[PDB]
């Protein structure tokens, strides 16, 4: 669930 | 090397018309340009289970194609697999190695990766920590004195050098299996925040010839792959990467492409350079480097 790219 | 200078190097004075011809949204858009090329490759062994824990990040996979793969393996949970990718630079087959931060998991791969790759410098562009949320795990020792075994792998940490915007650490990775031991130079330059640009390009440059320096003294005392990693090792890493490139065709051949250079990158650190910023910012280093260097 980890992203690096969020918004 | 995927980084010639054909078919479009740009001379410096071209790539200011260049750029002064674009503006910051004509760059932002080429930037959106590159995020939209056919992304050449695939990422199976990254989305491969056993694999999924060992990257830091659920959307950034590393390419199947271009990936550093272990093979000194132990354990049933060490595959083959770590979220690095070999990298291209300058006149330079793997030049580097792009890579994450590496995770409490990934620590024995991380170093395994150096160990094999033959590793003489590592660039770290990343905190530990942004925003109170862990961004890369503590894989070194961080004092002087301080060792981690990683299985056959003992790296001691041999002294810290704090400089402007810049740690560097020596560690010796003592090979305890094969009684072989190496020194790496680990620079963790720390003025960069992730999803960002460095607060002075001059800083990040003159890292870079530090880190260019410390690789060369290294080799002459022997080419390895420089580890470069940032948190996802995508973003900053590819910045930095990129930069490097161009200003080292800059320097030898008076050209450079940053398009072509961050291009034919993502072929190989796939996502490399992660927001327009830092792709503009790549342009704008090399022409404010260009300036204070009365190129231009």
């Amino acid at each position: 669930v980890s992203l690096y790219t969020f918004d | 090397s995927v980084h010639v200078p054909g078919p479009h190097a740009m001379t410096i004075q071209e790539l200011v018309d260049y750029v002064n011809a674009r503006q910051k949204q004509g760059i932002y858009e080429e930037y959106e340009d590159i995020r939209r090329e056919n992304p050449v490759g695939t990422f199976h062994c990254s989305m491969s289970p056993g694999n999924l824990e060992k990257n830091r990040y659920g959307d950034v996979p590393c390419l199947d194609q271009t990936r550093v793969k272990l093979t000194k393996r132990s354990g049933h949970t060490q595959t083959d697999y770590i979220n690095a990718s070999f990298m291209d630079g300058y006149k330079q087959k793997n030049a580097y190695i792009g890579t994450q931060g590496p995770l409490e998991n990934t620590y024995r791969d991380f170093w395994l990766m150096v160990w094999e790759q033959k590793v003489l410098v590592i660039v770290m562009t990343t905190r530990f920590e942004e925003g109170g949320r862990r961004k890369c795990g503590q894989y070194w020792p961080l004092e002087k004195d301080s060792r981690i075994r990683f299985g056959f792998l003992t790296v001691t940490n041999l002294g810290v050098e704090n400089m402007n915007h810049y740690k560097k650490t020596t560690l010796e990775i003592h090979n305890t299996e094969e009684r072989q031991k190496r020194q790496v130079t680990h620079f963790q330059f720390l003025s960069w925040p992730a999803y960002g640009v460095p607060s002075s390009a001059a800083s990040l440059i003159d890292f870079l010839r530090v880190v260019r320096n410390q690789q060369s003294l290294a080799v002459s005392n022997m080419e390895p792959p420089i580890v470069v990693h940032a948190s996802a090792g995508i973003g900053r890493t590819g910045t930095f990467c990129s930069l490097d490139i161009c200003l080292a065709q800059l320097e030898e051949l008076g050209t450079l492409n940053v398009f072509q250079t961050v291009s034919r990158m993502r072929t190989q650190r796939a996502f490399s350079i992660q927001t327009p910023e830092q792709y503009y910012f790549c342009y704008k280093a090399i022409l404010e480097f260009a300036e204070k260097e009365g190129m231009v």
